[PDB]
RNA sequence: GUGAAAUGCGCAGAUACCGGGAGGAACGCCGAUGGCGAAGGCAGCCACCUGGUCCACCCGUGACGCUGAGGCGCGAAAGCGUGGGGAGCAAACCGGAUUAGAUACCCGGGUAGUCCACGCCCUAAACGAUGCGCGCUAGGUCUCUGGGUCUCCUGGGGGCCGAAGCU
């Protein structure tokens, strides 16, 4: 599992205010991180299907949060995507 | 192999025959017997009475080699296991200690169609 | 870093000098893979159930160490390379479980 | 008869080395003794089983004791 | 694994070539006194003594170091892996720190930059060669001396490899690529691991033409000859073997062992 | 070996016993009325990588929710392709027996397969024969797993008996 400090590094960063341990942006980045660890894990454990399902669910969850943030504020969205180099 | 007073007997209880191999305390056999050796053929080799005569006969043969003391070892389940044993101690042979060593896998080879 | 109890079973019947040589190996190996040692219990010779390596007895060494988990596997491989090393079993250390208090 | 749990004093059951403790659980023939006679509960019975297996592998405990005198 | 082709021509439709992905950018062999020459379709009399050969494609010969005990302790850096038209395997040019350079059958798993060395002291792992008595039983290995100081000659083909089976006297039992078992001597060096380019057994030559580039001439069935040229030469309408299948010289070719009985070498093998 | 037998094996020394060695497959007791997973399914032990889930604290976002044609991924066994592996078992196959016959049930042999890698196949009594989500309507008992000073209280699962009600 990712290092707990590394998690903070992300939260402390994206949190649009101190103690924002649950913002939209925060969840998104917090997912993007966990998603890419899977991306690589599966990049080597191709036989590992059950985990891949997990990844689909994460990628899915990340979708709603953006779908929402996109509809909510297309300004913060544009920056968050561009920041996370996301959406290809 | 040729001359020793102490030793060991091996019961083998099939379901279609019963054999017994008396050996020296090392492992090397002195003599043996079975339902077939006794006289029976097929099902009767499985009979407990046959098993009785097997142990008896195997005993007599060992008696000659000077056998007097034997630790019994049994493998199988055939109707004759205890009857071989009972027939052993009752053979005036010294049954130091009966033991059970019947093999059984911790799940390995697939059995027959049964 | 993660805590591990690293069990080793060695050839019982062998002089204390080569037995020291075998420990020469284990000590190195650990350091070679960033194993910061902790308390160790060299229980030495012991009577064990099934006769491993044709021997009814064997010399025991129970270490304990924090180290990079990502290398505990390679270490165990390195440890087992030895012939006089009859058995290795590294384990994750855990909080003891009080039973029948 | 006598529950194996109470038969012993305070003890750790993740310890795969106090053979004297473990040995008491391990049947007359090395078979991991049934829970319905070790007096153990679900969770403890499990942790025990796992540690026994560990020991057997280290050679400390047996895999099979022959049934003596029958 | 293997490069394939779209069927823009027939034969091209099945033809497959090996991906020389591994071969580290190095077309020119190590000219440095490393290549020689070859050629020669038949024996020292003018006669052909091996049917259906000659055609190849002009190859310098890479000089391989099959002994390797001549530089004990001296380590070396694998400079590269090259193509060698003289063998099923790939070669690895390694620069000894000694300053000297050499070729060696590139074992599966070897890669550039890696260090490597020969001797009894050497650490057991791919590329390192050392006397069998020092190789931990069970380890796979290749390029095996048959007798000490005589040179490697077992398991040099692509993807081949022998494995240790146990010690016994000065000799060490091991299973050959053929599956055969035999004792080889203790002082026989042998480099650790299996041989490279294993997917070699998969190339589909694809067309008669390619076989020619390899120097293989068309081989003609004895059934398609006359009684004069071959036993099977009944010819008389796609006819069956006159029985029982024989060589051009008349020895039975289905079963029928040829290896000499009383060869003293027999004493050292097991099935 | 079976109902009894026969084929089969064995004086070229089998069976039974002991020692050394090779190799594959599967994990006894724990083990269950048990646990996990979306399903298919998952059982020796160790380490690493990883998914889902549950409890506490009342901390963060502020309806961001539900379902979901098509799409995509997964999908027991058998089966197929390339290469490897092959102890046991075993369709096909051969023999023995039984029978009116016996292309079977029983027996002695035995191949593909069952095992691994990569890639196809995509079906099932893929069954709770019961789509997913949410809210509401007696309780008794049994168990698995969390939290709390704890003959008990409170969440999350697994069975049974049963209010009302439905059929
Ligand atoms: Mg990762
Ligand atoms: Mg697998
Ligand atoms: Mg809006
Ligand atoms: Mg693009
Ligand atoms: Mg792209
Ligand atoms: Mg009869
Ligand atoms: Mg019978
Ligand atoms: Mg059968
Ligand atoms: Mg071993
Ligand atoms: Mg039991
Ligand atoms: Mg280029
Ligand atoms: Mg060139
Ligand atoms: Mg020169
Ligand atoms: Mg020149
Ligand atoms: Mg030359
Ligand atoms: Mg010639
Ligand atoms: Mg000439
Ligand atoms: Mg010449
Ligand atoms: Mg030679
Ligand atoms: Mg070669
Ligand atoms: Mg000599
Ligand atoms: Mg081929
Ligand atoms: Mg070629
Ligand atoms: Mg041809
Ligand atoms: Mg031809
Ligand atoms: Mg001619
Ligand atoms: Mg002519
Ligand atoms: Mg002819
Ligand atoms: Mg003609
Ligand atoms: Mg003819
Ligand atoms: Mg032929
Ligand atoms: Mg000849
Ligand atoms: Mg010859
Ligand atoms: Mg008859
Ligand atoms: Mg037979
Ligand atoms: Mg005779
Ligand atoms: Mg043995
Ligand atoms: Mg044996
Ligand atoms: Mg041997
Ligand atoms: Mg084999
Ligand atoms: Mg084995
Ligand atoms: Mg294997
Ligand atoms: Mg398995
Ligand atoms: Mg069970
Ligand atoms: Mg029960
Ligand atoms: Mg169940
Ligand atoms: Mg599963
Ligand atoms: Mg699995
Ligand atoms: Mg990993
Ligand atoms: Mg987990
Ligand atoms: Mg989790
Ligand atoms: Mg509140
Ligand atoms: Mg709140
Ligand atoms: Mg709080
Ligand atoms: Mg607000
Ligand atoms: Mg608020
Ligand atoms: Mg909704
Ligand atoms: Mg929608
Ligand atoms: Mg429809
Ligand atoms: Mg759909
Ligand atoms: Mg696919
Ligand atoms: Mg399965
Ligand atoms: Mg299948
Ligand atoms: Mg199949
Ligand atoms: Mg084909
Ligand atoms: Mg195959
Ligand atoms: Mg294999
Ligand atoms: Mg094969
Ligand atoms: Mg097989
Ligand atoms: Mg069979
Ligand atoms: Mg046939
Ligand atoms: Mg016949
Ligand atoms: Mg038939
Ligand atoms: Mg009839
Ligand atoms: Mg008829
Ligand atoms: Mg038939
Ligand atoms: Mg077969
Ligand atoms: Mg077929
Ligand atoms: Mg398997
Ligand atoms: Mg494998
Ligand atoms: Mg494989
Ligand atoms: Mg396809
Ligand atoms: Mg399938
Ligand atoms: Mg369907
Ligand atoms: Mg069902
Ligand atoms: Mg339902
Ligand atoms: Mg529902
Ligand atoms: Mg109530
Ligand atoms: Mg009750
Ligand atoms: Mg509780
Ligand atoms: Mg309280
Ligand atoms: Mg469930
Ligand atoms: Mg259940
Ligand atoms: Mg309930
Ligand atoms: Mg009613």
């Amino acid at each position: 599992p990712i290092t707990k400090e590394e998690k903070q590094k992300v939260i402390q960063e994206f949190a649009r205010f101190p103690g924002d341990t649950g913002s939209t942006e925060v969840q998104v980045a917090l997912l993007t991180l966990r998603i890419n660890r899977l991306s690589e894990h599966l990049k080597v454990h191709k036989k590992d299907h059950h985990s891949h399902r997990g990844l689909l669910m994460m990628v899915g969850q990340r979708r709603r949060l953006l779908r929402y943030l996109q509809r909510e504020d297309p300004e913060r969205y544009r920056a968050l995507i561009e920041k996370l180099g996301i959406r290809g | 192999k040729r001359q020793v007073a102490s030793g060991r007997a091996y019961i083998h209880a099939s379901y279609n025959n019963t054999i017994v191999t008396i050996t020296d305390p090392d492992g090397n056999p002195i003599t043996w017997s079975s339902g077939g050796v006794i006289g029976y053929k097929g099902s009767r080799k499985g009979t407990p009475y046959a098993a009785q005569l097997a142990a008896l006969d195997a005993a007599k043969k060992a008696m000659a080699y000077g056998m007097q003391s034997v630790d019994v070892i049994v493998r199988g389940t055939g109707a004759g296991r205890e009857q071989a044993i009972r027939a052993l101690q009752a053979s005036g042979l010294q049954v130091k200690s009966i033991v059970d060593d019947t093999p059984v896998p911790h799940n390995g080879c697939r059995p027959k169609k049964k | 870093m993660r805590r591990y109890e690293v069990n080793i079973v060695l050839n019982p019947n062998l002089d204390q000098s080569q037995l020291a040589l075998e420990k020469e190996i284990i000590q190195r190996a650990l350091e070679n893979y960033g194993a910061r040692v902790e308390k160790v219990e060299e229980l030495g010779l012991r009577r064990l159930a099934y006769p491993i390596a044709k021997d009814p007895q064997g010399y025991f060494l129970w270490y304990q160490v924090e180290m990079p988990e990502d290398r505990v596997n390679d270490l165990a491989r390195e440890l087992r390379i030895r012939d006089n090393v009859r058995r290795v079993m590294v384990v994750k250390s855990q909080e003891p479980f009080l039973a029948n208090a | 008869k006598a529950k194996v749990k109470a038969t012993l004093g305070e003890f750790d059951l993740r310890d795969y080395r106090n053979v004297e403790v473990l040995k008491r659980f391990l049947s007359e023939t090395g078979k991991i003794l049934p829970r319905r006679r070790t007096g153990l509960s679900a969770k403890e019975q499990r942790i025990l089983a796992k540690t026994i297996k560990r020991a057997r592998i280290l050679g400390l405990l047996p895999f099979t004791e022959k049934l003596v005198r029958k | 694994a293997v490069k394939k082709f779209k069927p823009y021509t027939p034969s091209r439709r099945f033809m497959t070539v090996a991906d020389f992905s591994e071969i580290t950018k190095t077309e020119p062999e190590k000219s440095l006194v490393k290549p020689l020459k070859k050629t020669g379709g038949r024996n020292n009399q003018g006669r052909i003594t091996v049917r259906f050969r000659g055609g190849g494609h002009k190859r310098l010969y890479r000089i391989i170091d099959f002994k390797r005990w001549d530089k004990v302790g001296i380590p070396a850096k694998v400079a590269a892996i090259e193509y060698d038209p003289n063998r099923s395997a790939r070669i690895a040019l390694l620069h000894y720190v000694d300053g000297e350079k050499r070729y060696i059958i590139a074992p599966d798993g070897l890669q550039v930059g890696q260090q490597v060395v020969a001797g009894p002291d050497a650490p057991i792992q791919v590329g390192n060669a050392l006397p069998l008595r020092f190789i931990p039983v069970g380890t796979v290995v290749h390029a095996v001396e048959l007798e000490p100081k005589k040179g490697a000659k077992l398991a040099r083909a692509a993807g081949t490899s022998a494995q240790i089976q146990g010690r016994e006297g000065d000799y060490v039992i091991l299973r050959l690529p053929s599956g055969e078992l035999r004792k080889v001597h203790g002082e026989c060096y042998a480099t650790v691991g299996a041989v490279g380019n294993a997917d070699h057994k998969n190339i589909v030559l694809g067309k008669a033409g390619r076989s020619r580039w390899l120097g293989r001439r068309p081989h003609v069935r004895g059934a398609a000859m006359n009684p004069v040229d071959h036993p099977h030469g009944g010819g008389e309408g796609r006819a069956p073997r006159g029985r029982p299948p024989a060589s051009p010289w008349g020895w039975q070719t289905k079963g029928l062992k040829t290896r000499k009985r009383r060869k003293p070498s027999s004493r050292f093998i097991i099935a």
